[PDB]
């Protein structure tokens, strides 16, 4: 598991209704969770979407600020 | 521009000594955002918060400048407001108003709120968005955590920025376009508030007995949670709550619109909380 | 900004001439791919930054636009 | 800030309604890109194509406006050109060449081109990368698909860009050079690679990989560089010393578009009329 750098994009499998170069604890998180196959083949961009935000609701610190529109 | 900063404050922060100014101070808590004080206006009796920070040893600064810049032009009776602010030494001192009695996290859980009394929240919080939206801010945070009740059963919303944080889990509250990293706009709120309604009357959080990342799946396409007992609410009620809990954003109810609302109209007096507040202040502490 | 990327290190043994740490779907990838043994173990690197370039390309909702030089 | 992308819009759209300066409109694709009409311009005849887009549903607004910046300012015979943009209520309205024909794809599949009429095509292909690279702009995707062919012979290139598209994507990308296909670092040169390997197509007739397995043809360009020939014997020595400047793995020996304008093969070209009865023979065989 060692020599070459290479870059993974994650991907879905409509067909066989799995993620395909998910990173490990993406993995991890995910089948503990229970978000059941059917639910992921149902809308698959909402299940990374949802890891994306829960793993980066650790990075963010909780100095709260003013939120302005657009 | 650390220079300049202290100059920008300089054209803001107003005259006189707040230790003559304010009396019967009162160490609240203690942190990165400085040291807060309970305390009272000499002049007028207001009872306020006074918010001493570290200034030079402390992170980004002038967009807490900002705040004071916008709030300080625009007040509202249904938000902590911005009060004064002042220079002593190498300290800036923030004033907020300070709303004594309870939260309505407390409320919720150690007593049963009825919709009069939820309906009467619902269109001060309303009128609080209404307003915070008029002026460009976004809460983010709606929460029963962050609605103070004095024992008037008046509501005030705090923690929505920096200045009026909480002067002492799960994103249940979260709208679906902010828990799936979506552009999003006030509306956030008016999904905030659908959830705090619905816990009001539940008497407790949306997802308790769900795990972290499974809510956030289930906010992301189930959208609304599900009551115990959906029967026993009313129709102007459920409806009001699915104005507020529509997942296409745009056709989702607005603060304003949302004030034209029938179930407002059902509304009790304030003062119908007052028992319900006291009798949350005698349990937790 | 693919926060739904991530680093991985693969590796090859010459002797039993089979890659390590290879992604499960690369894997399943080079097995059909008729890329030979032989092929493999003259250039390794080669055959990983193809499964790579396919994997991006695969996950990719690209619209083309204008690109211009660096 | 959906506020300055219509401050940037009415600030080079044009005055006027597309309904009044063009006419005989008839609708061609439809999809997500917009819908896409062929119009003619009542005062000069110019034949256009217009590209009624979904406005503010459309993803990437400041990409789109940013290549009507570019292509406003700069204008070549063999690319399509950008004519006009509008604003019809609340769409963008683009206005692109128009040029009726076929496309070389049609013409190689369909006949046998000789190295007169190849050198003749990559002359005009090489103007319009020259062209391109000048304005720091590359490709990505020469290939017989996207060179639009008058039933003149007159050749345009198109798709490299949004405003730009058809007015592949499964199987291999056979026309992407190495350092593209191992995901390296790449330039303009890659165009150069790309061109070569549509000469290489036109003289045998068809794309080259086509019975091959996808990862195996990217493994093969990849170390291979370029693909087996058929008959490399019929190939003149001029022909051959150009294809070898096109494909050299070497990114530095690769010759650039405007070395290989002054290549010899380009001197033995035929005109671009020659192209005609192929193109006729073509459609005609319907296409």
């Amino acid at each position: 598991p060692s020599d070459f750098e290479h870059t993974i994009h994650v991907g879905f499998d409509a067909v066989t209704g799995e993620f395909t170069g998910m990173p490990e604890q993406w993995a991890r998180l995910l089948q503990t969770s229970n978000i059941t196959k059917s639910e992921q083949k149902k809308n698959p961009q909402a299940v990374l979407d949802v890891l994306e935000f829960y793993n980066s609701k650790k990075t963010s610190n909780s100095q709260k600020y003013m939120s302005f529109t657009d | 521009s650390d220079e300049e900063i202290l100059e920008k404050l300089r054209s803001i922060v107003s005259v006189g000594d707040p230790k003559k100014k304010y009396t019967r101070f009162e160490k609240i808590g203690q942190g990165a955002s400085g040291t807060v004080y309970t305390a009272m206006d000499v002049a007028t009796g207001q009872e306020v918060a006074i918010r001493q920070m570290n200034l030079q040893q402390q992170p980004k600064k002038e967009l807490i400048i900002n705040e004071i810049l916008v709030m300080r032009e625009n007040k509202n009776p249904n938000i902590v407001n911005y009060l004064d602010s002042y220079l002593v030494g190498d300290e800036l001192w923030v004033v907020m108003e300070y709303l004594a009695g309870g939260s309505l996290t407390d409320v919720v859980t150690e007593t049963c709120m009825d919709e009069g009394q939820i309906a009467a929240v619902c269109r001060e919080c309303l009128q609080a968005l209404e307003f915070l939206h008029s002026n460009q801010v976004i809460h983010r945070d709606i929460k029963s955590d962050n609605i103070l009740l004095g024992m008037d059963g008046s509501v005030k919303l705090t923690d929505f920025g920096f200045c009026a944080q909480i002067t002492p889990g799960t994103p249940y509250w979260m709208a679906p376009e902010v828990v799936t990293r979506k552009a999003y706009g006030p509306k956030v709120d008016i999904w905030s508030l659908g959830i705090m309604a619905i816990e009001m009357i539940e008497g407790e959080p949306p997802y308790l007995n769900e795990n972290p990342l499974r809510a956030l799946y289930l906010i992301a396409t189930n959208g609304t949670p599900e009551l115990q007992n959906p029967e026993k609410l009313s129709a102007i009620f459920r409806d009001f709550l699915n104005r507020c809990l529509d997942m296409d954003v745009e056709k989702r109810g607005s603060a304003k619109e949302l004030l034209q609302h029938q179930f407002l109209k059902i509304a009790k007096p304030l003062s119908s909380l007052t028992p319900l507040i006291a009798a949350a202040k005698e349990a937790t502490k």
